[PDB]
């Protein structure tokens, strides 16, 4: 094989730059605001109720329920982590094919950017976007309370503030209950994440 | 810089490192440069709760740097962002008082070389029994050729697309007074 | 000033400070050419797109020298050692090693085209976007409230200057959604009420103008007895007191 | 033969998620941190956030 030219290193750069580029992929997504914002102790904002999103403390990864239904939704066969040579000379007499694979020279490789970090971005990016608005993505974040937020919203999109101050209450129900709706309409669909599983 | 380096053994537990090699050369392991991370096993670095920017990419959230502590290579997990907590009330505002002017900058490509090649030469050379043999082969260099003209094409088109938005050629005043903004 | 109207400030914030905006754009503009310069990495892009077409080149270029399990390299050497009707399962590996080699390269070639085509379309419609006009899509034409942009030309590519507008100097202030006045509630038609403490005015978003709370920048619309959070105050009509 | 089929297959499939996270790039920007006035751009109806 020795004198059959240099393919094998071509096919070492391409998938070279192959994983090169799904970290920088990963990065540009996910990488927008370079400050790590924190939300409020205290959980009010005019009657809208956004626990279902935020993180939650008491376990451990520090997820929200969304995210550990989508996490949990998803099956993942190989995820980058140590396949030690251990465990496939193991002999368990149940042979999987990551061993065979592992066995040909055939390997994959970790992400560079965990799970973790990825949470503390969207965690960052949801306080931001709640405790400032759209004011944090052109330059310092200015505080605001979030009905006044809202109506400036409802004024963007071509309604007067009275309409939104008139019917607060109303509104954060509907909110409320969309938001709710949302993780049963997920769960209840079997093919709702199609997409991630066809890439795996 | 320096020539120093570092070994890392992927995907292998430290404690199942070799210490007879294909590689003629090993690195001798001492207490404190054996470092055992979730993308295999790492000799020649120091790990410290330092906690900077990534430099060189190893595996999950780790990065590798040289540092002058004497110069070193020291290991680390990479920093997210400075911390910061916007104070929120439903009572007050924040309203700003001056303003400042930016300016940046941003780099597109836009087209690449135009190249050609001659089958007959590159195969055969001069050679006359190479090409009546090739002759018999089918019409892959057709489809080679028709490719690279049509990647020659689509280069020009990319230029003339993006660099020809308008068909008047206007000129710049003689007198460059504009309010005192100096272009 | 009317691309700081079009952005969401009003001309007279501009007619005030001319010279102020034009000694920044200025200092902006003069700084460009030092950060260029001192950094070595800026153009990396293009040097990658002729580094990538020098190494294919020199790859194929390379890629004659293997005999591709034949006894030579060389078809001359083949033609005067062997015999003609036996040459020829020897010419055939060269002439087979060879057309995979130029396979191999044009197909790289079309992906590279392809990847390049596609920057080519995002870089025509930043031109068109970002310099023949105002664009209000957020982190389009730069990072901050789009003002403008310059285009240059580069080695196969092309460079946008943004220039954009950044807030600064904040300060808190106290605020309330409505005014209670008479039994009526008033809401800003543009803008929103402060409070220094003691008295309330109303601003305009980015930029701080304290105004009289008058009849003729407020509406009515409603009654004071549903409105979470109002202050009541005074509303000063301008007529009544010159008649 | 098999490793040159598989190296292509997987640069394809590179340049299609290479798009893909572009336009989530393009997506985060313009919906999460602003208000986007674009027709069926992040969501049906009126966007207000996300
Ligand atoms: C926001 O919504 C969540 C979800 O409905 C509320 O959590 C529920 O609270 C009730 C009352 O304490 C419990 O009986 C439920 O078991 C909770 N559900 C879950 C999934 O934990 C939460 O109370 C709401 N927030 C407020 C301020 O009312
Ligand atoms: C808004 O910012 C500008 C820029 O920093 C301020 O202008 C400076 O003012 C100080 C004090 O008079 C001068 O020493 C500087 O030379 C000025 N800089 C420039 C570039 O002219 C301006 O004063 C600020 N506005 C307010 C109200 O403080
Ligand atoms: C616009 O800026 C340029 C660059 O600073 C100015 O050119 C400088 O002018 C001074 C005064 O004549 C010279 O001492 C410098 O050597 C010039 N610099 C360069 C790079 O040529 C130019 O004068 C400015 N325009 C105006 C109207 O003041
Ligand atoms: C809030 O704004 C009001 C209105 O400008 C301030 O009242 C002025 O105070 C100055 C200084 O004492 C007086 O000279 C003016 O005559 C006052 N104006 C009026 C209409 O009474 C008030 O001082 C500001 N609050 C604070 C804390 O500075
Ligand atoms: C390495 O081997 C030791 C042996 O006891 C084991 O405890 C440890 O879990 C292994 N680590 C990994 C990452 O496989
Ligand atoms: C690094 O930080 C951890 C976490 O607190 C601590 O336990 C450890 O002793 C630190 N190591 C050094 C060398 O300071
Ligand atoms: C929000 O308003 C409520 C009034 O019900 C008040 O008790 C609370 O303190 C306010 N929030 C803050 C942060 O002051
Ligand atoms: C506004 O008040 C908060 C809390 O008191 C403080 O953290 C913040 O720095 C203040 N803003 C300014 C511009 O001083
Ligand atoms: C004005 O506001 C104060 C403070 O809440 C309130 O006590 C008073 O009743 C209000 N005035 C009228 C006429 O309702």
């Amino acid at each position: 094989l020795l004198q059959y030219g240099s393919f094998c290193t071509q096919l070492k750069r391409a998938l070279t730059g192959i994983a090169v580029e799904q970290d920088k992929n990963t990065q540009e997504v996910f990488a927008q605001v370079k400050q790590i914002y924190k939300t409020p102790p205290i959980k009010y904002f005019g009657g809208f109720n956004f626990s279902q999103i935020l993180p939650d403390p008491s376990k451990p990864s520090k997820r929200s329920p969304i995210e550990d239904l989508l996490f949990n939704k998803v099956t993942l066969a190989d995820a980058g982590f140590i396949k030690q040579y251990g465990d496939c000379l193991g002999d368990i007499a149940a042979r999987d094919l990551i061993c065979a694979q592992k066995f040909n020279g055939l390997t994959v490789l970790p992400p560079l950017l965990t799970d973790e970090m990825i949470a503390q971005y969207t965690s960052a990016l949801l306080a931001g976007t709640i405790t400032s608005g759209w004011t944090f993505g052109a330059g310092p974040a200015l505080q605001i309370p979030f009905p006044m937020q809202m109506a400036y919203r409802f004024n963007g999109i071509g309604v007067t503030q009275n309409v939104l101050y008139e019917n607060q209450k109303l509104i954060a129900n509907q909110f409320n209950s969309a938001i709710g709706k949302i993780q049963d309409s997920l769960s209840s669909t079997p093919s709702a994440l199609g997409k991630l599983q066809d890439v795996v | 810089t320096s020539n120093q380096v570092a070994v890392l053994y992927q995907g292998v537990n430290c404690t199942e490192v070799p210490v007879q090699l294909t590689p003629t050369w090993r690195v001798y392991s001492t207490g404190s440069n054996v470092f055992q991370t979730r993308a295999g096993c790492l000799i020649g670095a120091e790990y410290v709760n330092n906690s900077y920017e990534c430099d060189i990419p190893i595996g999950a959230g780790i990065c590798a740097s040289y540092q002058t502590q004497s110069q070193s290579i020291i290991a680390y997990t990479m920093s997210l962002g400075a911390e910061n907590s916007v104070a929120y009330s439903n009572n007050s505002i924040a309203i700003p008082t001056n303003f400042t002017i930016s300016v940046t900058t941003e780099i597109l490509p836009v087209s690449m070389t135009k190249t050609s090649v001659d089958c007959t030469m590159y195969i055969c050379g001069d050679s006359t029994e190479c090409s009546n043999l090739l002759l018999q082969y089918g019409s892959f260099c057709t489809q080679l050729k028709r490719a690279l003209t049509g990647i020659a094409v689509e280069q020009d088109k990319n230029t003339q697309e993006v660099f020809a938005q308008v068909k008047q050629i206007y000129k710049t005043p003689p007198i460059k007074y504009f309010g005192g903004f100096n272009f | 000033a009317y691309r700081f109207n079009g952005i969401g400030v009003t001309q007279n914030v501009l007619y005030e400070n001319q010279k102020l905006i034009a000694n920044q754009f200025n200092s902006a503009i003069g700084k460009i050419q030092d950060s260029l310069s001192s950094t070595p990495s800026a153009l990396g892009k293009l040097q990658d797109v002729v580094n990538h077409n020098a190494q294919a080149l020199n790859t194929l270029v390379k890629q004659l020298s293997s005999k591709f399990g034949a006894i030579s390299s060389v078809l001359n050497d083949i033609l005067s050692r062997l015999d003609p009707p036996e040459a020829e399962v020897q010419i055939d590996r060269l002439i087979t090693g060879r057309l995979q080699s130029l396979q191999t390269y044009v197909t790289q070639q079309l992906i590279r085209a392809a990847e390049i085509r596609a920057s080519a379309n995002l870089a025509a419609t930043k031109m068109s976007e970002c310099v023949l006009g105002q664009s209000k899509r957020v982190d389009f034409c730069g990072k901050g409230y789009h003002l403008m942009s310059f285009p240059q030309s580069a080695p196969h590519g092309v460079v946008f200057l943004h220039v954009t507008y950044v807030p600064a100097q904040e300060k808190n202030f106290t605020t309330a959604p409505a005014i209670c006045h008479d039994g009526k509630a008033h809401f800003p038609r543009e803008g929103v009420f402060v409070s220094n403490g003691t008295h309330w005015f109303v601003t305009q978003r980015n930029f701080y103008e304290p105004q009289i709370i008058t009849t003729d920048n407020t509406f009515v619309s409603g009654n004071c007895d549903v409105v979470i959070g109002i202050v009541n105050n005074t509303v000063y009509d301008p007529l009544q007191p010159e008649l």
